[PDB]
């Protein structure tokens, strides 16, 4: 029994270990539950900016919108015309497995 | 040596020794050591655009540190590095044109009017292609305030025979012959102005 | 976010204005230009929308 | 957010005012310049839009 | 007591490898429990890029359903044919299960 508990004393010391320092004791990165935590992490980081950027540009967009209604012949943006909208629907078709 | 462009980005060149193909870099912060990016290139540009200045700092600067040195590919291998601290070579003594308005003619040529100061009649014009964005052809000095563009749209860029291009995008600046600095610049973008009748 | 708010309060008084008198000049930040960077940071930011 | 809620309070009214009566003079936060500065704080701050 | 105490305490130790490593001493993979938080980790980091894609598409389609409405006679920018949509809509009906 005193052998095995000096087997499992290593193993609490570097899920521990895992808490501070990236690379685990002999130099392998922790790649279990940990790894997956840290990556959620960065996710909602650039989750987040991602939608503090989207609320700006569709306070933009609306109004150019709404003069749009009002007079018409406005040029488009150049960011609205054919080409662009026609990859942004392939992006979104290839990155949903076709919608 | 520091250029800040039109466009508000920040470039900067180096001198080729033409024995080395590589080079490191290295970007900081200004107020405080913390590094922006890093990385290697192999050319002997960089270009700081204003969308990383906006990323590291609420807005445009004119101030930068950069730290470069000449790397070998074969092996890991960095020599000495050369800092640059002050300020970019700026040029916003000069001012910037006001107004610009694009219109379509029934000819098909395309006339670009910008309104500037009386006392500064040198201005740099760029123009470049819808379809990529950084085709970045017809770059060259004007002193007359209005451009004819004619008809180089349906000749050799585009495919289209008679039809033209609707959409421009054009940015006019001052400009300075001896120094060759240019100012911020002002820019026009969208489907120009269909004609009356 | 905070500042988000306060800003659309602005924009749409701005809306109001521009609807009940045409022919108001646009503040120079609704212009093609502005437009067409925004767009093109949200397709680079966003992997092509 | 508490300073906001009376914010909108007050523009709402405002917002109705002008709709009613045609050429109430702007308190001078609508004009073009003001939110020409609130456009390019936002898109400085949010790393253009 | 002694002897079934030494083959529980190899499966606490396994327990706490699981976190740190993904390889469970011997060299096999930890499947179960772990395995699915795991999974779910993954689904959840593309749910959010695939949201964050979507708004922006949606900023974008309206500005286009709008210039469609004030002037007709737009051609489409060839994602909304028939042909994509025809192909959008049998992978619903598909994944699914016959809708």
């Amino acid at each position: 029994l005193t052998t095995e508990q000096i087997n499992m004393t290593k193993e609490q010391k570097e899920a521990q270990r895992a808490q501070t320092s990236d690379t685990r004791t002999d130099g392998t990165r922790v790649a279990g539950s940990v790894g997956k935590q840290k990556e959620l992490y960065d996710q909602q980081i650039t989750s987040y900016k991602r939608d503090a950027e989207v609320k700006a540009a569709k306070l933009f967009t609306d109004a150019w919108v709404t003069q749009k209604t009002i007079d018409e012949g406005l040029s488009p943006p150049n960011g609205f015309t054919n080409s662009s909208l026609d990859s942004i629907l392939t992006a979104l078709k290839n990155n949903n497995a076709l919608g | 040596q520091g250029r800040k462009l039109a466009t508000r980005d920040i470039k900067m060149t180096w001198d080729n020794r033409a024995g080395i193909t590589h080079w490191k870099y290295a970007n900081r912060h200004v107020t405080t050591g913390a590094e922006i990016s890093s990385g290697i290139l192999t050319s002997p540009e960089y270009v700081f655009t204003l969308n990383d200045q906006q990323n590291a700092y609420n807005g445009d600067t004119l101030n930068m540190s950069f730290s470069v040195s000449e790397y070998a590919a074969d092996s890991g291998a960095v020599g000495a590095s050369s800092s640059f601290v002050g300020v970019v070579q700026n040029g916003s003594y000069m001012q910037t044109p006001t107004q610009l308005k694009a219109a379509k003619q029934l000819n098909g040529d395309i006339i670009f009017t910008w309104v500037g100061r009386p006392s500064w009649q040198h201005f740099w014009v760029v123009n470049t292609s819808v379809n990529d964005s950084k085709t970045v052809i017809f770059s060259k000095e004007w002193s007359s305030e209005s451009l004819t563009w004619t008809v180089a749209e349906q000749n050799e860029f585009y495919g289209l025979e008679e039809g033209g291009a609707t959409h421009v995008i054009f940015m006019v600046s001052e400009y300075d012959p001896s120094n060759g600095l240019v100012s911020i610049g002002a820019q026009v973008t969208g489907q120009a102005e269909q004609p009356s009748n």
